[PDB]
């Protein structure tokens, strides 16, 4: 699983 | 410019209606054309072209994804190695989301960057900076690898400078500044352990801070830190 | 063709590879040229095809209703009229709409439809048709609306007098044919009593013949006549 | 709400 970055929403 | 002829305010307004009908690759030409006027753009304007290109950006990258697992899948002795077009293709979606990093660098270098004197206007060029450096990264296997990382640490190591002096630790901005390039340390730096220092301390850091917050403030702020803290979670 | 110098094969096989990677405009693209090599389609082609085109269209009839919506609330006494934007996107949308169903309709002329003399393909170009031609419709508002209409109904029609000659009512491509015809009738024709005598007659006589399918087979048909369901307890 | 046509799967 991949790290999560700043979403646009 | 295809865009030369419209009107800034038009194409702010187009790049709005693109967003409600989940037209991206419009709303980032639209977003384009308005930052070729040459004017600054406001915070909203920033939001608007920062969510066209991710949208855009994220669609290649899962494609790329696809099409990369697909093709390291391939060369391998097991099932059958089926010629050159899954590798042809991979190449071609490569080239364009190459293409459009190469676009919104080009529109922070010319002139983003050089006209924004605020630090929320600065860091969020500067994070934009590093984030499509990052995803050039992402992708990147020959001579210049290295080089690309670089600038992508650079970029994002100037606006943590910035963001360090002139914003408080519960700044959103700062905030996704942070969780960006704890990510880069984590996926493509090789770094894990700078990348959870570094989320820790952020979070940590924003915790102290949280009490200084109106109720919307505080929603803002705390969004982006439950990222950190899954971040966290996944990394130990 | 921009496709011209790529092997038929390599283009199946890359529209089959856009597919597994969301990229569907790429995948009508590979498509097109597989078309445009001249020979007939197999089954599993025309799927691909059908896919493709499927979801580019589709994902402009979506962003056409977001722009009409957000266009005929613009267009009344309550809020503000802002100036010609939303109809000029509007407008902008619905002219590559247009443009895709051309493509498709000029694929079906120039030589599908012409060269399918087996049931099987000739029902399915012919449904694909009377499709576009509805997408047509469904923006149709100028002198030719009429003509649009009876285009989409003259291929409907034909395609179900062969269906109805050569292929069991559990056909797959018959049940989706009168799926779709019957869906022409309710939203494009103002014929909902022709909609939903079309629907419970092509459920029924496909009921009775399920005792001779096999498994696999009964699943295929059962899940289209599901959809016959949902529109008839929509549509009474 | 729209009538269902045909999906793709
Ligand atoms: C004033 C200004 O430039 N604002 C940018 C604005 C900050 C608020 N915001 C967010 O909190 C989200 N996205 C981003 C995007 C980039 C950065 Cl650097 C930080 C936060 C919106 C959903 C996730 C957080 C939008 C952008
Ligand atoms: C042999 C041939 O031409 N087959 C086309 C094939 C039939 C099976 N199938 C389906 O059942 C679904 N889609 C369609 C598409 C068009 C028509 Cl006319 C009928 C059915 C797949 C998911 C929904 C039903 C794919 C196409
Ligand atoms: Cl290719
Ligand atoms: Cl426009
Ligand atoms: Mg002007
Ligand atoms: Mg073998
Ligand atoms: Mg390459
Ligand atoms: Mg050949
Ligand atoms: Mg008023
Ligand atoms: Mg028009």
């Amino acid at each position: 699983q991949r790290s999560t970055s700043t979403p646009n929403v | 410019g295809a865009m030369g002829s419209m009107e800034r305010a038009s194409l702010i307004q187009k790049a709005k209606l693109a967003e409600q009908a989940e037209r991206y690759e419009d709303m980032a030409a639209f977003m384009k054309g308005a930052v070729e006027k040459g004017e600054e753009l406001s915070c909203e304007e920033r939001n608007l072209l920062s969510v066209a290109y991710k949208n855009v950006v994220g669609g290649q990258r899962a494609a790329w994804r696809v099409l990369s697992s697909i093709e390291q899948k391939s060369n391998e002795e097991g099932s059958e190695e089926k010629g050159p077009e899954v590798r042809e293709y991979r190449e071609k979606v490569e080239t364009e989301l190459q293409g459009v990093c190469d676009t919104v660098l080009g529109l922070l270098d010319s002139h983003l960057i050089k006209e924004a004197g605020d630090a929320e206007s600065r860091v969020f060029y500067l994070k934009m900076k590093g984030d499509y450096y990052r995803y050039l990264a992402e992708v990147a296997t020959g001579d210049d690898k290295k080089r690309i990382i670089d600038s992508a640490r650079s970029a994002y190591q100037e606006a943590m400078d910035i963001s360090k002096k002139e914003m408080p630790p519960t700044n959103p901005i700062r905030l996704g500044l942070a969780l960006n390039f704890s990510v880069f340390h984590y996926e493509i730096a090789n770094s894990p352990e700078e990348a959870i220092s570094l989320a820790k301390t952020t979070f940590d850091e924003a915790m102290a801070d949280l009490h200084t917050l109106s109720e919307d403030s505080y929603k803002d702020s705390t969004l982006i830190m439950q990222l950190l803290r899954d971040n966290l979670t996944l990394w130990t």
